[PDB]
């Protein structure tokens, strides 16, 4: 029913800094949203009352504003650990219908992936399938691009990627594709070549392997 | 859906199941003390009277969380405005205990207040006994006028400050609840607000009372000149033939039933009335009898049977033994399908009608079970009364009696006997319907400031003699509360619930009659033996408070607003008849005629021309001195001229 | 103190039908509405409905009925949710939770822990790894990387340490990934100086405790 949408997506914000966080309305949702804050393999807990009202237990810093059709969750002078995805909830409609999500990371500065290309082990060709794994390690903007060729075509729908939770110590991704191929199809080609791109990176980056040169 | 609907939707969920099993408990424990008079079952009751009466205020508080302007169920928000009204909570802390303090002293001075005689000061009278048997009684014009005046004066002058001082606060409390007054609060039980074209204001009553009271002012002044008319030879030389009645000659102490004038005003004295009281002894109708009587009664119109637990838990004869019980007629209504008559049921004519008039309000309780528990009500405060009163009205009638077993069945009545029917009806009818629009009038100028309080026992007999027709035999200044010597007055109970009852009773009775195919006149009709009348009654019975009162009456009477129209077809065979009486008498009266008017001396005083400047205002204490100057010469002209000694005083 | 109970990361073969209970404790009970939700892995929350312990009465979303039936046990404080012809679809954290009140306020408070559902078939089944070399296409300079791919098992809860959890440094395990077979599929990387090719042990151990299976797997250059 009632269409409850975020304005930003992803924030990416250091700590010390006060921001806000805005969920637009569809209707008239008169000040009945509720803000949540979920943690990463947790339940979610509350954060605003009904628009600026707290939840005694949270700490400061946290407020809610606006009516009608507007809101807005303010954070001032954010924690490190003040990640997770933060919703909001919806009143009149019965329906409730969670918002969109607006995850939360840190870091100033982006370095660029370590790449790294492993081919397939000896043992995995005997029973007749090939993954083809190339790793990127440690990355703040985790808008990279992995692109994977085999002979210089660029291959599309065999590879599967996932990426890890921002590390709690140095503010960081890492994110492992894998291609996945058949012995037969891998022994027809020669380069298996992984080509990050990335904004660390001034033009991508390949890492390659020719199949059977030690 | 809007989550305030449902919360207000499940609230309501979860406060019927506790309502209902709570409410059994307070009415079940009042019961057991009526029909038990025990001093253990006083507060047997008491405790699980005051669990209901807390219940209440809890539950008021949790249901201001929910707003109106939002709820788009109209079942849902008539429950919400009758549990969201604050009441007297609003008032301050001292004065909702000054407001509990007033209401049990003037409930007190009225049924302890008593009256001495004044040759003998050692018997002193109650109202309930003795004061009212002289008014219903008497033809003894020194003693109607004895009791009338002394209990007058009395309960006057108490209730007089007592009266100001309330009257001042429920001015109060009505304002804090957004009303303009308290008349303004009373008359919030009409109200309709929003449901499409059946709305009715809260100001439209005053326009819609004194709309219909203006055409029962031709049947009144034919009926006011035939009892003077027929008092004048009970009581010559005390009645002007062309002036109004003194207050003190009307069958009761305030007036409001004339119904006891009827020995004196009979048309046909020498007939007598239809009376069945003797041929239910011939054959031997004990207290069970005439109630299977009347439960057949209602089947015949399709309205169900008794509910299988009404024989087994009732009170329908009177124990007699030491075991004691109240005997006021009362249905009762105690929840989850109990419904129970109390009444020591005599073998008499009235008391066969009054077991129609009480099962007609088991009837109408058992057609809203279904109703939660809110709506568990009459339409408005008129259509539980006016139900109750169609069941003995068509019960009543010589067709309906003779068919039942009594009055053998070749009785032709007279035409003789018909209008002597119509009289005794239009005596407590039609007699009370201008006492009944007065009284409440004053109350409603009164409360709105439109009567001073200067000026509140000029403007009193000044409608008295207007409206009613009525005069005082004594005149009554500022000091006097007559008003508040009336029950419904003095006791805090809205008044004009007895004249819409009166206009919605002949309103279902012409409407049930054509549905059941009636031909003559109406005062003759019977609804027995009639399903599809009953249908049209069921249809308005099954709904309580769920719909509307105009809505409720268009499901009856096919219109929206109550009409007079059907209380004169029903005396129109009296109307053509005391039109023919009437035809050398005066109809109407005038309202400069007194009963101490010919025995007064007026005196004019000009006080700034004897003295000009020098000259004394003429406050109150002027008159006092006035007053003990006239007493001084009374006294004088007794001792020197017939050598009497007495003893004038200013307060004669 | 006041908590909510959860039950069961319940594996069911599609088509089937399911048992999801949610356990009271502390608050009375029969005074707080008992909702549930759904969210999908990496998507928003949505709403399935309610049941009022008091009164047994459901509402639902128009999402979800004719699929799932919500009951509730005055006599044990636990409160049921039960989904009927189970698709690929309905395969996502279950949480239960309540508001205060009953008709007051109506927002959450308390939650439980969610219930993963999972539905798919094949029974379980235990991992194959291989190793991922480290090569000069993965070298670069200082560091090269070297992992072990552990692939097609279905139940869920399965570790890869390296050298008996010796290195932790560099050691990335990624998250499974859920193949269209029904099969999960995982690899884990850690990066080790170049000049450390093969001179010192990598051996990633494999455990899969549903089952139980233990591998050591070493990683070595490309021959
Ligand atoms: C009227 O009320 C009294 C109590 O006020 C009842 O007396 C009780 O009778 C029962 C037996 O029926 C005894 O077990 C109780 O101990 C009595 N109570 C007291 C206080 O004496 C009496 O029975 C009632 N009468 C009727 C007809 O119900
Ligand atoms: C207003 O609310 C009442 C509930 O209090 C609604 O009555 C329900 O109606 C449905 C369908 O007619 C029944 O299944 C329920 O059993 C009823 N509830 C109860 C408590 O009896 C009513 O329908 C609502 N009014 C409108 C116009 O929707
Ligand atoms: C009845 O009277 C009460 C006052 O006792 C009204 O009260 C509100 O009370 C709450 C406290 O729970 C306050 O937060 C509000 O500000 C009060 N509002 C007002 C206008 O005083 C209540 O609104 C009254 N209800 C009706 C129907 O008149
Ligand atoms: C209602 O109708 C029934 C049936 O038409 C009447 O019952 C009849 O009454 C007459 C005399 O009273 C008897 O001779 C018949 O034997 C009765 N018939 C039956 C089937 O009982 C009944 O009297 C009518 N009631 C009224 C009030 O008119
Ligand atoms: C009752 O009905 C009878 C019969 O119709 C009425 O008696 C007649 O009344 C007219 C009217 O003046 C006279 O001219 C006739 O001479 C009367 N008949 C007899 C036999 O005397 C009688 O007036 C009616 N009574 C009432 C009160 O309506
Ligand atoms: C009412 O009860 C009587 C028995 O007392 C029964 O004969 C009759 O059928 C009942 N009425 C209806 C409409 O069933
Ligand atoms: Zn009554």
């Amino acid at each position: 029913d009632i269409v409850m949408t975020q304005s930003p997506a992803t924030l990416s914000v250091t700590p010390g800094d006060r921001v806000s966080l805005s969920c637009r309305a569809s209707q008239s949702i008169r000040d009945y949203l509720y803000w949540y804050q979920q943690k990463s393999h947790e339940s979610p807990r509350l954060l605003i009352k009904y628009a600026s009202q707290s939840i005694s237990g949270i700490p400061s810093r946290f407020s809610g504003s606006g009516s009608g059709s507007d809101f807005t969750l303010s954070i001032n002078s954010v924690e490190p650990e003040d990640v997770g995805v933060y919703y909001c909830q919806n009143g009149h409609s019965f329906p409730y219908t969670f918002g969109g999500g607006t995850k939360l990371e840190i870091k100033r500065t982006v370095a660029a992936p370590s790449v790294f290309i492993f081919p397939p082990s000896d043992e995995q060709l005997k029973s007749g399938t090939a993954s083809v794994v190339c790793l990127l390690n440690n990355f703040y903007p985790r808008e990279a691009k992995v692109q994977w060729k085999v002979d210089n075509a660029l291959q599309s729908g065999n590879s599967q990627e996932s990426v890890t939770e921002q590390d709690s110590k140095d503010s960081t991704y890492s994110l492992s594709s894998t291609l996945t191929l058949s012995k037969a199809d891998y022994e027809k080609h020669k380069v298996y070549a992984c080509e990050v791109t990335h904004q660390g990176l001034s033009s991508p980056v390949t890492k390659s392997f020719n199949r059977g040169e030690c | 859906q809007s989550t305030i609907e449902e919360q207000a939707k499940t609230f309501l969920d979860k406060f019927n199941h506790e309502a209902e099993d709570l409410f059994y408990q307070s009415s079940l424990a009042s019961w057991n003390y009526n029909t038990n008079i025990t001093e253990e079952n006083v507060q047997n009751m008491n405790n699980a009277g005051d669990k209901w009466s807390a219940f209440l205020k809890e539950q008021s508080t949790l249901a201001q969380m929910y707003p109106l302007q939002e709820i788009q169920n109209l079942t849902v928000k008539l429950q919400l405005q009758a549990l969201q009204q604050n009441g007297s909570s609003v008032l301050s802390e001292d004065k909702s205990k000054r407001l509990n303090t007033i209401l049990n002293t003037m409930s007190t001075i009225y049924s302890t207040g008593k009256v001495c005689n004044p040759d003998n000061p050692q018997e002193c009278l109650l109202l309930e006994p003795g004061l009212n048997e002289i008014m219903a009684n008497s033809l003894d014009y020194n003693e109607r006028l004895w009791a009338w005046e002394s209990w007058r004066s009395e309960v006057g002058k108490q209730l007089r400050p007592l009266y100001e001082e309330y009257v001042v606060l429920k001015n109060e409390m009505a304002r804090a609840n957004h009303y303009e007054d308290y008349g303004d609060y009373w008359r919030g039980d009409y109200e309709v607000n929003g449901v499409d074209g059946y709305d009715y204001s809260r100001g439209q009553l005053i326009e819609d009372v004194e709309h219909t009271f203006e055409e029962i002012k031709p049947l009144y002044e034919h009926l006011h000149a035939y009892v003077r008319a027929k008092l004048m030879n009970a009581y010559p030389s005390y009645i002007s033939p062309i002036g109004c009645l003194p207050a003190h000659l009307l069958g009761d102490m305030w007036g409001r039933f004339w119904t006891n004038l009827y020995s004196l005003t009979v048309p046909f004295g020498q007939k007598p009335n239809i009376d069945v009281t003797d041929a239910m002894v011939d054959q031997a109708w004990d207290a069970q009898r005439i109630f299977k009587e009347a439960e057949k009664f209602f089947v015949s119109v399709g309205l169900p049977n008794m509910t299988q637990g009404f024989w087994e838990n009732s009170m329908l004869t009177d124990p007699g033994n030491v075991q004691k019980a109240v005997c006021h007629p009362t249905a009762w209504d105690l929840g989850k399908g109990d419904f129970r008559i109390l009444m020591c049921t005599k073998v008499t004519m009235d008391d066969f009608l009054t077991a129609h008039h009480e099962m007609g309000h088991i009837q109408y309780d058992m057609a809203y079970a279904a109703q939660p528990f809110l709506l568990r009500n009459g339409a408005n405060e008129g259509f539980h009364e006016a139900v109750g009163e169609i069941m003995s009205l068509s019960a009543a009638t010589p067709k309906h009696l003779k068919s039942i077993g009594l009055l053998s069945p070749d009785f032709q009545e007279d035409n003789e006997t018909e209008i002597n029917f119509l009289l005794k009806q239009a005596l407590t009818i039609v007699g009370t319907l201008p006492f009944t629009y007065m009284l409440e009038k004053w109350r409603w100028m009164v409360f709105k400031g439109e009567i001073p309080k200067d000026q509140w026992m000029k403007k009193w007999w000044e409608m008295k003699r207007e409206i009613v027709g009525v005069v005082e035999p004594v005149p009554h200044d500022e000091t006097y509360c007559d008003p508040a010597s009336l029950f419904h007055v003095s006791n805090d109970y809205s008044f004009i619930r007895y004249y819409t009852r009166t206009l919605y009773q002949f309103q279902f009775q012409e409407a049930l009659c054509q549905a059941a195919k009636h031909e003559g006149p109406l005062h003759k009709c019977d609804i027995s033996n009639s399903t599809e009348a009953g249908q049209k009654l069921f249809n308005m019975l099954r709904l309580g408070k769920s719909e509307p009162w105009t809505l409720a009456l268009e499901n009856v009477v096919g219109a929206k607003n109550m009409n007079v129209r059907p209380l004169l077809n029903y005396f129109e065979p009296l109307f053509t008849w005391l039109k023919d009486q009437n035809k050398n008498s005066f109809v109407g009266w005038s309202t400069d005629w007194s009963p101490y008017a010919d025995q007064s001396i007026k005196v004019r005083i000009s006080l700034k021309s004897a003295l000009g400047d020098k000259a004394y205002e003429w406050n109150d204490n002027e008159m006092y001195l006035f007053r003990s100057s006239v007493a001084y010469a009374m006294r004088q002209y007794f001792l020197k001229v017939k050598n009497q000694m007495i003893l004038f005083g200013e307060e004669d | 103190e006041v908590q909510l109970e959860e039950s069961g990361a319940e594996l069911v073969r599609p088509g089937a039908s399911v048992k999801i209970s949610c356990k009271a404790f502390g608050y009375t009970f029969t005074n707080h509405h008992i909702n549930w939700m759904k969210q999908r892995p990496g998507q928003g929350l949505d709403w399935i409905g309610y049941v009022n312990p008091y009164n047994d009465y459901t509402k639902y979303s128009q999402n979800f009925k004719g699929k799932a039936t919500l009951s509730v046990d005055r006599s044990s404080s636990t409160a049921y949710m039960e989904l009927s012809s189970l698709t690929s679809e309905d395969s996502a954290v279950y949480y239960c939770a309540r508001w205060r009140d009953y008709d007051r306020d109506w927002y959450f408070d308390v939650w439980g822990a969610g219930t993963t559902v999972i539905v798919s078939s094949a029974s379980t089944k235990g991992p194959s790894v291989f190793p991922l070399a480290p090569s000069s296409k993965s070298t670069s300079g200082g560091t090269a990387a070297l992992g072990c791919l552990v692939k097609d098992y279905f139940p869920e809860p399965v570790t890869v340490s390296w050298n008996s959890g010796a290195l932790t440094s560099g050691v990335h395990t990624f998250p499974a990934v859920l193949q269209s077979s029904g099969l999960y599929s995982l690899s884990s990387v850690v990066t080790v100086p170049s000049s450390s090719l093969g001179t010192q042990t990598y051996i990633c151990n494999v455990n899969h405790k549903p089952s139980n299976t233990k591998v050591d797997k070493k990683v070595e250059p490309k021959s």
